[PDB]
């Protein structure tokens, strides 16, 4: 009975997934474009910082 | 006509060393995984000499040969010295080379306990403490001149000696040291052919061939450049051999200097950086 | 500042001491070889090192230093992980060797090991790294064979087409009986080492028994060989 | 029995399937086509650290950016700074095989593993002048693969028996115990709230995790094979995930599907650790051929590639503040990428 | 999600000709390799057969080889397993199991108790 017992927590988690909220696609990439553009600036990787600021130069 | 002819091909001889042995240094000065290994310490020093026969003696060597003279006066004998210090140098770094090549074949946990880069920096300054030696005293001292233009006649007793140390010996160990190198080389191919028989019977020369080109190539092009010189350098001055011919044959001993970052210094790891510092 | 050169300098006696400290390591690192010891449960692979050994034990993994000539072998066996071996296998990539060792007396799961091998073998970050092959159990395969209950051309067919090889040297206490499978089983697995690999690791193979104190001896041997092999392709000789 | 069962988890699987078409109205790559994209970001190896033994298998910053662990199969966990390249400490592990390493967010401990299933804490104190084992953690089976701090009183870790933990630091046992997972779980990477954790594993599907709760609040089955490495987008709303099919997977918590695919036609080989950067524009993407590609999360588009690795990146970590990126890889040397 | 469906099995007499065709969902097929792997009632699982990338690579297990054969179709992404001349002892849950990795060869644990790749089976009885 030791795979039934694996089945039926299998079974339980997937009630437990599909018994969620989802919020679309759409608002969700407008949400990260969102955030991407907001901390545009404060990234160093994005835009190279000039050698004064930047500790490794 | 003839004359420039023979510019054109010493001055590419000239360069070509210079851009192989430019590459190898610059190459091993930029990467570090290079320098990580005690075994290309030698290399480097190796391309070291090349490259000091690069510059401090071919170019003065060529000016005088195109000239039919020597314009640069009392450098000569200093010349001299340079040009038995570098091409000795050269040699036994080779015969070095060897011994290390040697120690890894031979004994390799010995290798990787007792070869420290200590040891390295020890063998090469026996090297290069060996050179001068054999150079800056007797030229300074004026032991290698004869008994009574830039042609020294070499006396009998420097000749011998300098070819000795210089050559003979360095030979003498090069030769056993690659006689052991293939004879483990073979023991090795036979094992795995052995095996590799085994596994084609179980379903039911190439290797061979690869060792001896390379240790071939390797004794080939070394002894093909100075051994000419060498017999030569023995026999003159107990005798007899013109002087052009007698340059030409200086010029292949030098030329084994262009030829050496082709033969040592194409691994994996030296054709990757070589590709990467070329960009191509 | 003066305080922030007081710090930096600080800063700078403990990188020498650590610099100091890693070199002393590096030594230790250098000298000491290692070798991944894998198995079955059936096989014997923890009585491989007889004489002359350490054996320490931490939670996870069982380690064995052992002296051979003056060099330090330290192996290890991981028998404390789950089944499924395909990701902390690629932490043995810095290894000398691994020690495969292998029950062929059990005809059964010999397959099992056959595949075992070809896994490690056709590993991409075990393309350095030689296998050294041990085959052990081999006078329960001399019983095996000699008491004929069991059929080895059963499990395999190949083996009644197969021939002994030329290259093989008998033991004097064997049978041709014995020989033929004992070496058809070194066949097969070197069939698969040579068929798919390439030339930058060999697999060496050993017969050894229950009781042999000569297995140092043989790791030893090997691992002379693989670095001696590893330094004549570098140097482009093999 | 059985059948009845897996025939319930099969028309749960198509409910779910269905609710994750339904709610995908238009990809990310549509709405971003008018987005300005990056172009070529060019970095170059600021500073290199050097003098590891073996291969260096994970690393971990700090929160002032200035120490940064380093883990390495010789039995070596080096607290670096990456300033002035000075190896600040350096730890002499009691099992030589080491898979993992984490720094404290206030850098009292560091944590380490590895082989040994056994998760290691090093107190960084001093109060004698010599690091010295704070508390070991024996409780799992399988190998510990990853582990990361909450605080100094909880740390989350990673087994390869399909088990998560959270262990009291203080106690030495197991506050809670994730079993959801069917394959080795890879890494796990926390969310700065704190609250909810990701973790990839084997099994090609990355669990969404409640700290408090003990379950798996999502699961996420878009990935084709093992997933190696996992990274939460600096907001913690998605998260990005990295395989040995050649593939990184950009996954909304939300959605809870894969937002986006980062493929590329002339790469085979897997990936091996992913981090985003600062603001989550550049995703950083460890890869097995060598070198590291810096994709665009919104254009699904390479801008860059750290090719200065002799073996293969086994980690890549990016500062809080975003400077730089330390990439890890199996060639014993690390280096500082700006 | 990788899933892999088998399809077939049941009772047959031995000596019987059976197609075992797994249904493979969710990846790019032609990339991995895949094999065949049978458990035994009471009995660890075995490896029984695999198939390459192109297709052009195959090898059998001993008890197996000459009367099993394994063919991968790309277009119809499917993997069939034609058996013929079945004996009684070789009865078994008959599993279809796919390597980790693309383009590699290496197949580490695709017997092994709990694997990610791997369908629920299908029961093959000889009697
Ligand atoms: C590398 C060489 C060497 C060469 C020059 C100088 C030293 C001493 C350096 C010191 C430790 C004193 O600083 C040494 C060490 C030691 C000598 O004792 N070694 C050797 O064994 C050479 C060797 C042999 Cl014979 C045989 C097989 C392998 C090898 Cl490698
Ligand atoms: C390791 C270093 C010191 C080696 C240096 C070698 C060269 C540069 C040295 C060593 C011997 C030196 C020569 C010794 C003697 C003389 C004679 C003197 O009337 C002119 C200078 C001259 C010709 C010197 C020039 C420089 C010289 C050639
Ligand atoms: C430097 C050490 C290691 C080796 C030294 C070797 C020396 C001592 C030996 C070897 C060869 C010998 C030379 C051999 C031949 C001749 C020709 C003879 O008409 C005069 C003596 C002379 C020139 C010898 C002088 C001494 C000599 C040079
Ligand atoms: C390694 C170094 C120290 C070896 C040096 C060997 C020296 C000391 C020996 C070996 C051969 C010897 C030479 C042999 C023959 C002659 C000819 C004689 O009419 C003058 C002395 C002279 C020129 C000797 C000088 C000293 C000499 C050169
Ligand atoms: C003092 C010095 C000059 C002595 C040198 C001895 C040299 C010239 C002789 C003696 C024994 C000879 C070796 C004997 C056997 C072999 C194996 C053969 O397959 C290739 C040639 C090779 C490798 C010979 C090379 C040259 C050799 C090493
Ligand atoms: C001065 C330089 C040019 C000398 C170089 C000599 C080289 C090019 C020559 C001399 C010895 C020759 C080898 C002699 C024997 C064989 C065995 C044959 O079945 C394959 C070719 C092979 C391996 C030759 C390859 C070319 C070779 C290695
Ligand atoms: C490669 C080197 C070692 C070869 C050396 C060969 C030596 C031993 C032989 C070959 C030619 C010989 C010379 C031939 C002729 C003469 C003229 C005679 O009135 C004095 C002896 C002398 C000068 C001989 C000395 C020894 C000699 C130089
Ligand atoms: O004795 C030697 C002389 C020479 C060299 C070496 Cl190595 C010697 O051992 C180096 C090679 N270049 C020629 C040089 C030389 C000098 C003056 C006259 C003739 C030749
Ligand atoms: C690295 C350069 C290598 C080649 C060097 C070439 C040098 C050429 C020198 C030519 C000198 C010609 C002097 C002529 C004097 C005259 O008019 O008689
Ligand atoms: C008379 C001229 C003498 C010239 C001698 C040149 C010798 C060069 C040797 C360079 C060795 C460099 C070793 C670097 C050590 C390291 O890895 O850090
Ligand atoms: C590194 C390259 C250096 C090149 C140096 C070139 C020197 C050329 C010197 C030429 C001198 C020519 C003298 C001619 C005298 C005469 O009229 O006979
Ligand atoms: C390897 C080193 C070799 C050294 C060779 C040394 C040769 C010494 C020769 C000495 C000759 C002395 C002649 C004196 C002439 C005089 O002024 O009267
Ligand atoms: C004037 C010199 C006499 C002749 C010397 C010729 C030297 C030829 C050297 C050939 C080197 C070939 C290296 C091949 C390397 C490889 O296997 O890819
Ligand atoms: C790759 C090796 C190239 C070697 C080139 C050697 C060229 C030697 C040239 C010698 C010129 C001698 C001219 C003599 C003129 C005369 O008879 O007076």
């Amino acid at each position: 009975t030791a795979s039934i017992a694996q089945a039926r927590k299998l079974v339980e988690q997937l009630k437990m997934e599909a018994n969620i909220d989802r919020i679309k696609v759409s608002k969700a990439a407008a949400d990260l474009m969102a955030y991407c553009e907001a901390h545009a600036k404060e990234d160093p990787l994005l835009t190279p910082v000039p050698a004064s600021e930047n500790p490794f130069r | 006509s003839v004359r420039i002819l023979t510019a054109c091909f010493l001055s590419l001889l000239i360069l070509s060393t210079l851009l192989g042995n430019t590459l190898v240094c610059a190459a091993v000065i930029r990467f570090r995984h290079l320098r990580s290994k005690v075994t290309n310490f030698f290399v480097i020093s190796l391309a070291v000499s090349d490259l000091l026969v690069a510059v401090l003696v071919m170019p003065w060597k060529a000016v005088a040969e195109i000239a039919g003279f020597w314009p640069f006066g009392s450098f000569c004998n200093i010349w001299v010295a340079f040009d038995i210090m570098c091409s000795t140098a050269s040699i036994l770094n080779l015969c070095v080379i060897s011994v290390d090549r040697y120690w890894a074949i031979s004994s390799p946990f010995r290798y990787e306990r007792k070869m420290t880069p200590k040891a390295a920096f020890i063998l090469i300054s026996v090297a290069w403490t060996l050179s001068v030696l054999i150079s800056f005293i007797p030229v300074q001292l004026s032991w290698h001149k004869a008994k009574p233009n830039c042609d020294s006649s070499l006396s009998r007793t420097y000749a011998i000696s300098s070819s000795v140390i210089s050559f003979y010996i360095p030979v003498a160990i090069m030769i056993v040291t690659y006689t052991r190198i293939y004879r483990i080389a073979q023991k090795q191919i036979r094992r795995i052919a052995a095996l590799e028989r085994a596994a084609v019977h179980a379903k039911n020369f190439k290797r061979e061939t690869k060792v001896l080109k390379t240790l071939s190539v390797i004794m080939g092009v070394f002894v093909c450049c100075w051994l000419p010189f060498f017999i030569l350098n023995c026999i003159l001055p107990f005798c007899c051999i013109d002087s052009n011919t007698f340059d030409v044959f200086v010029w292949f001993g030098w030329a084994n200097s262009s030829l050496n970052p082709i033969i040592y210094a194409f691994n994996a790891d030296f054709r990757k950086a070589f590709s990467t510092l070329l960009g191509c | 500042t003066e305080d922030q050169r007081n710090e930096e300098k600080a800063q700078r006696e403990a990188n020498k001491m650590i610099e100091k400290q890693l070199q002393k390591d590096k030594q230790v690192y250098r000298a000491t070889h290692r070798l991944l010891l894998l198995g079955a449960d059936n096989s014997g692979k923890s009585t491989i090192v007889k004489q002359m050994r350490i054996y320490h034990v931490n939670s996870g993994i069982f380690e064995t230093k052992f002296q051979v000539d003056k060099v330090n072998f330290h192996m290890f066996d991981v028998g404390a992980q789950r089944d499924e071996r395909r990701k902390w296998i690629q932490c043995f990539n810095d290894v000398t060797a691994i020690i495969f060792v292998v029950d062929s007396s059990d005809y059964n799961r010999l397959q099992e090991a056959l595949n075992d091998f070809k896994s490690i073998w056709n590993n991409r970050w075990l393309r350095t790294i030689s296998v050294i092959l041990f085959l052990n159990k081999q006078d329960l395969l001399a019983e095996k064979v000699l008491a004929g209950k069991s059929k080895i051309e059963d499990y395999f067919p190949e083996f009644a087409r197969y021939t002994t090889p030329e290259d093989a040297t008998p033991e004097p206490g064997e049978d041709p009986r014995v020989t033929r499978a004992k070496y058809f089983i070194r066949d097969e697995f070197l069939r698969i080492s040579t068929a798919s690999g390439d030339g930058r690791h060999y697999c060496y193979p050993h017969f050894t028994c229950s009781v042999d104190t000569e297995n140092a001896r043989r790791i030893f041997n090997d691992c002379r060989d693989i670095i001696q092999r590893m330094h004549l392709r570098q140097y482009e000789l093999l | 029995e059985l059948d009845q069962l897996r025939q319930e988890a099969e028309q749960l699987k198509n409910q779910i399937r269905d609710a994750r078409k339904a709610c995908a109205d238009a990809t990310l790559s549509q709405i971003t086509n008018n987005i300005d994209p990056v172009g070529r970001i060019q970095m170059r190896t600021r500073r290199t650290l050097r003098g590891h033994l073996a291969k260096i298998y994970a690393m971990h910053w700090g929160t002032d950016s200035r120490l940064l662990v380093s883990a390495s199969q010789d039995g070596k966990l080096i607290i670096w700074d990456s300033y002035t390249t000075n190896k600040v400490h350096a730890i002499p592990l009691r099992s030589s095989w080491v898979m993992t390493c984490a720094y404290a967010p206030s850098g009292n401990y560091v944590a380490c593993g590895g082989l040994d299933n056994i998760c290691s804490i090093y107190n960084l104190k001093t109060r004698e002048g010599n690091v010295r084992v704070s508390r070991e953690l024996a409780g799992h089976t399988g190998y510990l693969s990853c582990c990361r701090f909450l605080d100094d009183n909880q740390i989350v870790t990673s087994s390869g028996d399909t088990t998560c933990a959270l262990w009291d630091i203080e106690t030495g046992q197991q506050t809670t115990t994730f079993t959801g997972h069917t394959g080795d779980v890879m890494s796990l990477s926390l969310a700065p709230d704190t609250r909810l954790f990701v973790s990839g594993a084997c099994d090609a599907s990355a669990k969404l995790w409640d700290v408090r709760e003990g379950m798996c609040r999502q699961t996420f089955t878009g990935h084709e094979s093992d997933i190696n490495a996992i990274c939460f987008f600096p907001n913690g709303n998605a998260f990005a995930t990295g395989s040995d099919d050649a593939t990184c997977r950009l996954f909304d918590l939300r959605a809870d599907q894969e937002l986006m695919t980062y493929s590329h036609d002339n790469i085979i080989c897997g990936i091996t650790s992913v981090s985003f950067s600062k603001s989550g524009r550049l995703l950083l993407a460890g890869y097995d051929d060598f070198n590291c590609n810096v994709w665009d999360a919104l254009k699904a588009d390479r801008a860059g590639v750290l090719a200065g690795h002799d073996n293969r990146v086994s980690c890549l970590g990016v500062t809080d503040d975003g400077m730089a990126v330390a990439t890890g890889s199996w060639d014993s040397f690390l280096k500082i990428w700006n | 999600q990788v899933q892999l469906q088998e399809s077939g099995g049941g009772l047959v007499q031995p000596g019987g000709s059976l197609r075992l065709s797994c249904a493979a969902s969710g990846f790019t097929f032609s990339n991995y390799k895949m094999n065949w792997v049978r458990q035994a009632p009471g009995k660890g699982l075995e490896w029984v057969s695999d198939i390459s990338q192109s297709g052009a690579s195959i090898s059998y297990t001993g008890s197996v080889k000459g009367r099993f054969t394994i063919s991968r179709d790309n277009a119809k992404n499917t993997l069939y397993l034609q058996m013929n001349s079945l004996k009684p002892e070789d009865t078994a849950v008959y599993y279809c199991a796919r390597c980790p990795a693309p383009f590699t060869r290496d197949c580490f644990d695709v017997t092994s108790t709990t694997y990610a790749y791997r369908g629920q089976g299908t029961q093959v009885t000889v009697s």
